[PDB]
RNA sequence: AUCGAGAGGC
């Protein structure tokens, strides 16, 4: 129940693409010059600059139907500034020990690729998405 | 009522007849023509 | 001509109820029951007549059989009961 | 023509060939002429196909010039019933075609004829001829107000 | 109907609460789908909404005229100088809600004719009605009290479907049922019957 | 063919109609009036004697009532004139003529009945107004059109022939049509319209909005699905919560122009499991589509769960767009004046262009290319290069075309529409034609008096350069009018000669059954087909499916 | 010849109760109220007011036709929480805001001339 | 506003439609079909006035 | 074929304005609008239905049974 | 003043009245108005019992022309709903009686206005039925016209109802009704063709709140509190009426489900 | 006086019609693009001028607002929809006794008028109303 | 049976393709049980795709033809409802005799 | 009943 994935982003290019409230992103980790992603992100919530450092997370956890917030009784499991809710739907395997993983957030896509994290990723529906500022 | 007094017909029963001719030209309204059956044969002037 | 029976064993036509041969059972049975006739299952608390037929097909109470006619004459006869659904 | 043909590996790609389109035909004598394919040539005219190729043929060039026609407004109808259709028309010696002329002239009892056209001298024809219909065919069952034998009376039912 | 051949009968009757409301409070009398303009491309229907909104506002008439040099620039000049949008948009506000419409409304006077055709003039239903003397049918038209014709166009699809039972009860307990005696040799229906 | 063939019958009825969105697909609007005066025969048992005297006691002047109670006897017992017509005590086997109630089965037409989908049963709704109402998305194989149309409804009067009517001619029943192996309903104009809109990814849905919709699927779970985005505000996305209409257990998956697995363009359709991943829904998702939503829902879950999904969909996205909205309006007509520019000028270098090959022909300078004249090249020169013209001002514009502009979006989701209908409203409407050719010299070697004579310049023979927004002149407005006369008149012919071609059709193969040893045959049994369609199929469930084998390369063959 | 009296868009008639409740499936804490005689006036505003009690988990209403004047309004509650205490609380707090907004008209008109 | 040009016949108003007829005498040359024994034809409809 | 008594969308009585408008018209040599602006209809639903209305009692009227 | 909604009149009239909400949530706004149009009750004519017509009009088109006077509603409240009352078809407290009766004795065309509208009835000392006038001149609307030797000769029974009922017992004078001029809670997508700030207008209302900044983001928790409203009336009540008693009727609706609630 | 003749279709069939009378001005650029385009008339040799083209038209589709921005089936079904609406039919319709008679109670003109309607006596027998009209999804009724 | 044989011969060519020994293995991964669910499902939907006897084909092919036909609507070739018509109705004297030679 | 005409949808 705990994170499956961790590391950081420098963001190489924002395309707004034929939308308004949504930026295609495109972005690659920093310190290990191998690894890269592809997310779809709502601008209009949490903006996103060219050239910025973005903390990036994947949680399993933290079936039911979802209940509001009813107070600050709720502990939220992230300080971070923007989270999502998708579903593994594709793992391509890039080449040998390389892989990719395919999620989409009820539309908004992201590709990710690399193999560090080949123990954690799976075909789970569960999958929390979490960018800090 | 002012329509039905500018109306004529042609009784001849068949396309050629049917279409608006060139010569129509400001005798006979272009457009204003029953449809379906009897389309073109009974024009207004 | 005189008896164009067909053996039970050397039959061919299809063993599936054919969707118009399952409408006409339906509906002579929900006619019989229209009509203040034995009911042969244990209606839970249903009163249409047609699903009263329907789910006595499925419990395969339904005591009648198909005549199916061939082109020369012949004839195969198929009780409701070796009838399949699907 | 830009027609499709494999190449020598395998995979299917176009080849172009030059085609000849006339005006007019006469399918027996360009047939037998050199320098064409007389295994490939092809004529709308299907009657004249009927006449050289066999009925077989035309049944062929009956279905391809129908399914032209349909598929040119962009529709599409499936395979079996254009081809019942063809069928039909074929399924004699030659060729019978959907009018007063040809089917309604058959066999198929004396009833159902009447139910098109030529209604009445169809009726004389039959008071002569003596025919007698089997009371088969559906117009027949329709106008005696008969259960016809369609697919839920195409059999009897009866007691276990 | 307006008057570029756009005929419509009534779906729904709205009261004035739950109709879509603009800033300045009007409501249409008359609400109709987008999806009839582009498929016949009616456009003098468009331009007379535009044309009558700018002449009911400036209390003038509309040239509407054909062969004119009257251009949809001009009218969207007066318009905006009307301080209304030029194209005709207008902000509307959702009636049940009062949350806005993303979708800013075409929305303007248009010239409309109410026809001829109205429904309870046109309404009919039978039930073992009135027969007609010679065929012993049901007669012809709703003014008599008749029957609907099944025509063999409709024997054919009922054929298509399969339903025999349906077909023949149409065909015979609903129009023109009849019970006669044959002679077993003879079969000529010139059999004398007495029931009693 | 008047009386025997076909009849006046009795238990029909007749009425305009008009479209309601909260009407289950086999659902069918009945007014209250038809439904007093159509009557079914029930023969009393011991579980309706109950409702039956209920339904006597109520009389007919009001639903649910009855009109008429047979005896035993066989007499007929008048509830309108009747001293008895209180102090009724059934018993059994008695008939009563009730009245047409709810979720009776009804035979329900439009004419002409050119479809076997023309006549399908319905369930009986009976509703207040005087209007017959169905769903929208069975306008399709009656061709149906609330314009003032009509249409008629027929009542069983047997059990059997109820069962017929629910079992064969259902509507949910017909939902794929053996002709053209494929869905015959499908979702249609404001659904179609509206539901692209919300499943774009540029969509965002906040919780009021959410729960509403999540209420208003009538089979739902009641299990508020976890929202797409947290952190900053709780949102929903189109797709997400249109997938609570979709049913678990379906995957549905098409590739359309450029689609990487990214789907940047977010164009195709991925579906698993009763929820969609990504992809733009429209038309042909869920259109009336072979291998679309329809199809696989009828084949994999079933007819009557396909029905049931007709009606989620529809109030889902209608309920989204009323609170939306949409409207067409005249602005989405004007193309800026830099594109109205380069517009114009297409249209003056193709007049050139004509110029030019007419005084080439001029100059007898034509190469006579085989097999036509010098003046058959010269018309189809032109015709080409005023048709390419045409073809390049609409593209011209159609680029043009912002994406909030509501005629590109209704093209767009396939509701209504098309490039032509741009290309003619805005940038120019083009040539027109009367029996293949250009306008005709109707006068002596002119077409209009004010032309000289011999004059074949693009104008003078029916080029209409103008838009329909600019506005026609009156020689291109009588050509217009001359052209279209020859379509109304086409239509007109057309209608009469297909009505005729369809009845012989049909009364040259009425009698071919496929018998029960899959031979198709005729009434003298005489074989058509040895096995129907040459396999013995029904057409319905078929479906489009690629075959490996062929194609390819031997060597990825072998791989 | 067909329509409805237009009464009976706000009379009920014949044992018509105001509000019928019927306890939800497949959903715990979650019931369902009939409104009779009603439309987007009422519910809407039902609605929004539960919106804001924070012990509200589902609250949302729907008018399956608009040719009768009737809704439906389904609630559901945190455990220990009957619906009918938050449509009580709701209504309520919609009647004070209603009586306070009276008053303060009737201040700023009173305090208006002309 | 009435504009005349009507009769009253019974009570109901009628009115007389316009026949269309092409013109007598007048003569007008037609060619014939393709397999027509004759090439060519030109009649007139001599009518007296 | 009378002055209704209020516009159709909005509700704004507009049958008491007639004669004043067709003074406002006549007497002061006014124009449509700024009369129809005078009689404080100043949304268009209501102007329309002053605007574009015949008063065709007036040729009732010379019926003289 | 009074925790809650805030009112801030800005323009007041006997005829309408331009105002500001403030501290509201959205859907009290809509269904005041809501109410404020239909629910609203006044007093109109609903029966017409006509004696001799002599007119150039149908009766029934006159009779249409009738039911839609406005005629003084303030003490409606001690009017009671014929439907409840317990007369056999109306009575003083549940019906108002008017009498019209009019000759064509001038040459002249003769007009015949709603002042001509005679109170036969007991108004047992309410303020009610009196017809409503605003004309300069006196006379009301201009129910008819006359030819001299032309009569008309009826009898009007004004009863109670709601606009729901028939639009002609409403206050339902247009309201104008906005929020947000600049959208700033992006609540519409506005269309455009190269800007959508010049082609379109500003709202009035633009002045009464500070425009956003081109750098300030979005705010996305904010939502719309703040509402500039114009209740317009035709004067069977006076505007401050119409919504005091349109408030007073929703909280009135409202208070029967309580009833109800405790009858279960 | 000369100045108008009676021309048939055979004699047409001999002259050079002039649209408008601008045709005749002299010619010796910057230009509306809005407008629609005209082409030049590249004749000299006039003798005679249309009274005004829109006089080619009928009764009823001379009701048409701007019948030259239609596609022209439209506006021939306009003209057959024309009389089939209601209105005053006669001024002296509460004399005759006619089988059917059909009267709107208000009847209004057009806010967009033909010149054409003026000898139509159209804006003094109207057989429509200028309603508010919305183009809008909305419920989708 | 050899009717049999020949009637099913297109499907089982797409049946071989579809479940080829490395094509299961490798491209799907099936299990045991999911192969013979998949094997039960085939022949379940054949079973059920079986044209049921009682079928009046011929009026529904007709109608098949018909019906698109109504809306067949308006590069030297006769088509649409005349060349419909000259097809049915065996127009001995075509509008349009071409010939196709290869 | 017969017949004619006009109109409605595709
Ligand atoms: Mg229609
Ligand atoms: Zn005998
Ligand atoms: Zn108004
Ligand atoms: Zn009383």
């Amino acid at each position: 129940s705990n994170t499956l994935f961790d590391d950081i982003f420098q963001v190489s290019e924002v395309d707004p693409g034929r939308y308004n409230k949504v930026c295609r992103i495109e972005a690659a980790s920093t310190t290990q010059d191998q690894c890269k992603l592809t997310l779809d992100i709502n601008v209009e919530l949490f903006p996103v600059a060219a050239q910025d450092s973005l903390t990036v997370t994947i949680a399993s956890s933290l079936t039911r139907s979802w209940r509001p917030p009813q107070a600050g009784d709720r502990s939220l499991a992230d300080d971070y500034d923007y989270v999502m809710y998708g579903t593994a739907y594709k793992f391509e395997e890039v080449s040998k020990d390389l892989i990719a993983v395919y999620y989409s957030f009820g539309g908004l896509l992201m590709r990710l690729e690399g193999n560090y994290r080949n123990l954690n990723n799976l075909k789970q529906e569960n999958a929390y998405l979490l960018i800090r500022r | 009522t002012l329509s039905h007094l500018r109306r004529t017909n042609t009784p001849i029963g068949l396309a050629k007849p049917r279409q608006l001719h060139n010569t129509h030209w400001g005798l006979v309204c272009p457009a204003e023509t029953p449809e379906g059956q009897a389309c073109g044969l009974v024009k207004n002037l | 001509l005189k008896e164009k029976a067909i053996p039970k064993d050397q039959r061919a036509t299809t063993p599936y109820m054919t969707k118009y041969e399952r409408a006409r059972i339906l509906g002579t049975r929900a006619l019989q029951i229209s009509m203040n006739a034995p009911v042969f299952v244990d209606l839970e608390g249903e009163t249409d007549p047609l699903r009263i037929a329907m789910k006595e097909l499925a419990e395969k109470k339904i005591p009648l059989v198909i005549r199916r006619y061939l082109p020369d004459g012949s004839f195969e006869d198929w009780s409701v009961e070796e009838l399949i659904v699907d | 023509y830009d027609r499709k043909v494999p190449s020598p590996t395998g995979e299917y790609v176009k080849e172009p060939e030059w085609v000849l389109e006339t005006d007019g035909v006469n399918l027996s004598e360009v047939m037998t002429v050199p320098g064409i394919d007389p295994t490939r040539i092809y004529t709308n005219s299907f009657i004249d196909i009927m006449e050289v190729l066999g009925i077989e043929a035309g049944r062929a060039a009956l279905y391809k010039e129908v399914y032209n026609v349909i598929a040119s407004d962009g529709s599409y109808v499936n395979y079996r019933h254009m081809a019942l259709l063809v069928d039909v028309m074929t399924t004699q010696g030659g060729l019978t075609s959907v009018t007063r002329h040809g089917f309604n002239r058959s066999n198929t009892g004396a009833l159902m004829r009447c139910s098109f056209e030529e209604t009445v001298e169809i009726l004389f024809e039959a008071g002569a001829s003596a025919e007698l219909d089997d009371c088969r065919g559906v117009s027949e069952n329709v106008i005696l107000g008969q259960m016809a034998p369609i697919g839920t009376g195409a059999f009897d039912v009866m007691i276990d | 109907a307006s008057r570029h051949g756009q005929k419509g009968t009534i779906g729904i009757t709205y009261r004035r609460e739950d109709m879509p409301f603009t800033a300045e409070g009007i409501v249409p009398d008359l609400i109709i789908n987008p999806h009839a303009i582009p498929s016949r491309m009616t456009v003098a229907h468009l331009i007379e909404c535009l044309l009558s909104k700018v002449a009911a506002l400036s209390g003038n008439e509309g040239d509407a005229s054909p062969f004119t040099d009257i251009t949809v620039e001009g009218i969207s000049k007066l318009l905006r100088e009307h301080g209304y949008q030029s194209r005709g948009f207008e902000v509307m506000y959702n009636g049940h809600t009062g949350k806005k419409l993303m979708a800013q409304i075409f929305f303007g006077p248009t010239y409309y004719q109410r026809l001829r055709h109205m429904v309870d003039d046109k309404i009919h239903a039978r039930a073992r009605g009135p027969m007609q003397v010679l065929t012993r049918q049901p007669v012809e038209g709703r003014s008599r009290d008749g029957g609907l014709r099944f025509g063999e166009m409709e024997r054919d699809c009922m054929i298509a479907h399969g339903a025999a039972s349906f077909l023949k009860e149409r065909l015979m307990e609903a129009s023109d049922a009849f019970r006669v005696h044959i002679c077993g040799i003879c079969g000529l229906m010139t059999v004398i019957a007495k029931l009693n | 063919r008047g009386n025997l063939m076909g009849k006046r019958v009795d238990f029909s009825a007749r009425t305009v109609i008009s479209g309601d969105p909260n009407l289950e697909l086999d659902q069918v609007g009945v007014p209250k009036s038809i439904a007093k005066t159509l009557t079914y025969p029930e023969v009393v048992t011991p579980y309706n004697i109950d409702r039956l005297t209920q339904l006597v006691r109520n009389g007919p002047n009001e639903h649910p009532g009855a009109k008429y109670v047979i005896r035993d006897s066989g007499d007929r017992i008048d509830l309108r004139y009747s001293k008895r017509a209180g102090d009724i005590q059934l018993q059994y086997g008695w008939k009563v003529e009730r009245h047409i109630m709810d979720n009776d089965p009804v035979l329900f037409n439009r004419q002409p009945s050119l479809h076997k989908m023309s006549m399908m049963a319905h369930r009986v709704k009976v509703i207040p107004y005087s209007t017959f109402r169905l769903n929208l998305s069975v306008t399709s194989p009656y061709n149906a059109d609330f314009d003032g149309d009509e249409m008629n409804l027929h009542v069983p009067q047997s059990e059997e022939t109820r069962a017929e009517l629910s079992q064969l001619c259902a509507v949910p029943l017909q939902i794929v049509s053996p002709q053209s192996n494929k869905p015959c309903m499908g979702i249609v104009q404001d659904t179609l319209c509206g539901i692209r809109k919300l499943t774009l990814r540029d969509t965002f849905i906040e919780l009021d909005q959410v729960l509403n919709m999540l209420y208003w699927v009538p089979d739902w779970d009641g299990v508020i699905p976890t929202p797409a985005i947290i952190k900053p505000k709780p949102l929903w996305s189109g797709k997400q919560i249109l997938s609570v209409a979709i049913p678990n257990g379906i995957h549905l998956q098409r590739f359309d122009e450029g689609t990487t697995l990214l789907s940047p363009k977010d164009n195709g359709m991925l579906i698993i499991d009763g929820q969609i991943i990504f992809g733009v829904v429209e038309k042909k998702t869920v259109g009336s589509s072979n291998g679309g939503l329809i199809h696989v829902v009828t084949r994999e879950k079933g007819p009557q769960v396909c029905a049931k999904l007709f009606g989620n969909i529809q109030k889902v996205v209608n309920f989204w767009l009323l609170h939306n909205g949409f409207s067409t309006g005249i602005g989405d007509t004007i193309a800026d004046g830099p594109t109205m520019r380069e517009i114009t000028e297409t249209i003056a270098e193709a007049k050139k262009k004509v110029l030019d090959v007419t005084k080439e022909a001029q100059a007898n300078l034509l190469t006579a290319k085989h097999g036509m004249t010098l003046r058959e090249s010269f018309e189809d020169n032109v015709v080409r290069f005023l048709n390419e013209a045409r073809d390049k001002a609409g593209r011209l514009a159609e680029v043009n075309l912002k994406d909030l502009n509501n005629v590109k979006q209704m093209v767009m989701a396939g509701s209504k529409g098309s490039f032509i209908n741009i290309a003619q409203m805005s940038a120019c409407v083009g040539q027109q034609s009367v029996e293949g050719k250009r306008i005709a010299f109707g006068f002596v070697d002119r077409t209009l008096p004010h032309f000289s004579k011999d004059d074949y310049s693009p104008e003078s023979k029916g080029f209409v350069e103008n838009s329909y927004l600019r506005g026609l002149t009156p020689q291109e407005f009588f050509f217009h009018a001359m052209g279209g006369r020859e379509g109304l008149i086409d239509t007109a012919v057309k209608t009469a000669e297909t009505g005729y071609i369809q009845r012989r059709l049909v009364k040259a193969l009425e009698d071919i059954m496929v018998h029960y040893d899959n031979t198709t045959r005729n009434s003298l049994g005489n074989v058509i087909q040895f096995i129907y369609g040459e396999d013995g199929m029904d057409a319905a469930h078929i479906e489009k499916q690629s075959l490996d084998t062929i194609g390819g390369s031997d060597a990825a063959f072998e791989k | 010849m067909n329509a409805p009296d237009r009464f009976e868009l706000f009379l009920l008639g014949e044992g018509e109760s105001k509000l019928k409740i019927d306890p939800d499936t497949k959903a715990p804490n979650a019931v369902v109220i009939t409104f009779e005689k009603e439309d987007h006036t009422l519910g809407n505003l039902i609605r929004a007011e539960l919106l804001n009690d924070r012990k509200v988990l589902f609250a949302a209403y729907k008018v399956e036709h608009p040719f009768f004047a009737r809704f439906k309004l389904r609630i559901q509650t945190t455990e220990g929480y009957d619906p009918k205490d938050a449509l009580k609380n709701a209504c309520n707090s919609i009647i004070n805001k209603l009586g306070a907004l009276k008053t303060n008209f009737e201040t700023e008109w009173n305090l208006q001339t002309l | 506003f009435d504009m005349g040009g009507y009769f009253i016949i019974n009570g109901s108003e009628k009115v007389l439609i316009a026949q269309e007829r092409s013109a007598g005498n007048i003569v007008q040359v037609f060619k014939k079909a393709a397999p027509s024994p004759i090439s060519h034809v030109a009649e007139i409809r001599s009518a007296l006035e | 074929m009378i002055v209704p008594v209020r516009c159709f969308s909005c509700g704004k009585v507009v049958g008491d304005k007639w004669e004043s408008y067709l003074n406002l018209l006549q007497e002061d040599e006014l124009d449509e609008g700024t009369a129809l602006s005078r009689l404080g209809l100043k949304r268009y639903c209501c102007r329309r239905m002053i605007l574009t209305h015949v008063d065709l009692i007036e040729k009732f009227l010379r019926y003289n049974p | 003043s009074e925790e809650g909604p805030q009112v801030k009149i800005r323009e007041a009239s006997k005829d309408n009245v331009d105002f500001i909400l403030s501290n509201v949530d959205l859907a009290m706004a809509n269904s005041l108005r809501r109410v404020m149009i239909a629910e609203i009750p006044t007093l109109a004519i609903d029966s017409v019992e006509v004696e001799t017509n002599t007119t150039v009009l149908a009766d029934e088109f006159i009779a249409h022309r009738l039911g839609l006077i406005p005629l003084q509603s303030m003490d409606i409240e001690q009017l009671e709903y014929s439907r409840d009352c317990f007369c056999e078809d109306h009575c003083d407290k549940c019906s108002v009686v008017l009498t019209l009766q009019a000759f064509g004795e001038s040459e002249s065309t003769t007009n015949v206005y709603s002042k001509d509208l005679v109170i036969v009835s007991n108004l047992m000392g309410r303020n009610i039925g009196h017809p409503i006038i605003q004309d300069k001149e006196g006379n009301g609307v201009l129910i008819c016209k006359l030819r001299k030797g032309q009569e008309l000769k009826l009898t009007c029974v004004a009863k109670k109802g709601i606009a729901k009922e028939h639009a002609k017992w409403g206050p339902a004078a247009a309201i104008e009704f906005e929020y947000d001029p600049w959208n700033k809670l992006k609540h519409t997508d506005y269309w455009y063709e190269q800007d959508s700030a010049k082609e379109w207008p500003q709202s009035k209302n633009c002045e009464y709140e500070d425009p956003p900044n081109e750098g300030d983001p979005f705010d996305y928790k904010a939502q719309a509190d703040t509402f500039y409203m114009n209740v317009e009336s035709v004067g069977s009540i006076p505007v401050d009426q119409v919504v005091v008693r349109g408030i007073d009727t929703l909280q009135k609706k409202v208070a029967s489900i309580l009833l109800a609630l405790t009858q279960m | 006086e000369g100045l108008v003749e009676y021309i048939d279709a055979e004699e047409e069939e001999s002259i050079l019609i002039a649209m408008q009378p601008e045709d005749l001005e002299p010619a010796e650029l910057d230009v509306d693009p809005a407008k629609r385009i005209r082409v030049s008339h590249h004749a000299t040799t006039f003798t005679h001028c249309e009274i005004h083209p829109s006089m080619i038209l009928g009764v009823a589709a001379s009701i048409i607002p701007f019948p030259d921005h239609n596609q022209s089936p439209r506006n021939t079904y306009q003209s057959a929809m024309g009389k089939q609406a209601m209105g005053v039919f006669l001024t002296n319709y509460n004399v005759r006794m006619d089988t059917m008679a059909n009267i709107l109670y208000y009847p209004q003109k057009p806010l967009g008028t033909t010149r054409a309607m003026e000898y139509l006596k159209f804006r003094e027998l109207p057989a429509g109303q200028n309603a508010i009209v919305a183009i809008a999804c909305y419920s989708g009724y | 049976q050899n009717a049999q044989r020949d009637a099913v011969t297109l499907f089982c060519c797409l049946l071989r393709s579809r479940l080829a020994t490395r094509r299961v293995l490798q491209e799907y991964r099936l299990t045991k049980q999911a192969f013979d669910w998949v094997l039960s499902n085939i022949e379940a939907q054949f079973l059920r795709s079986v044209v049921h006897p009682g079928e009046m084909v011929g009026v529904l092919a007709a109608q098949s033809i018909g019906e698109p036909a109504t809306q067949m609507t308006l590069k030297k070739v006769t088509s649409g409802v005349p060349r419909l018509k000259e097809i049915l109705n065996v127009a001995k004297n075509m509008k349009t005799p071409s010939l196709t030679v290869y």
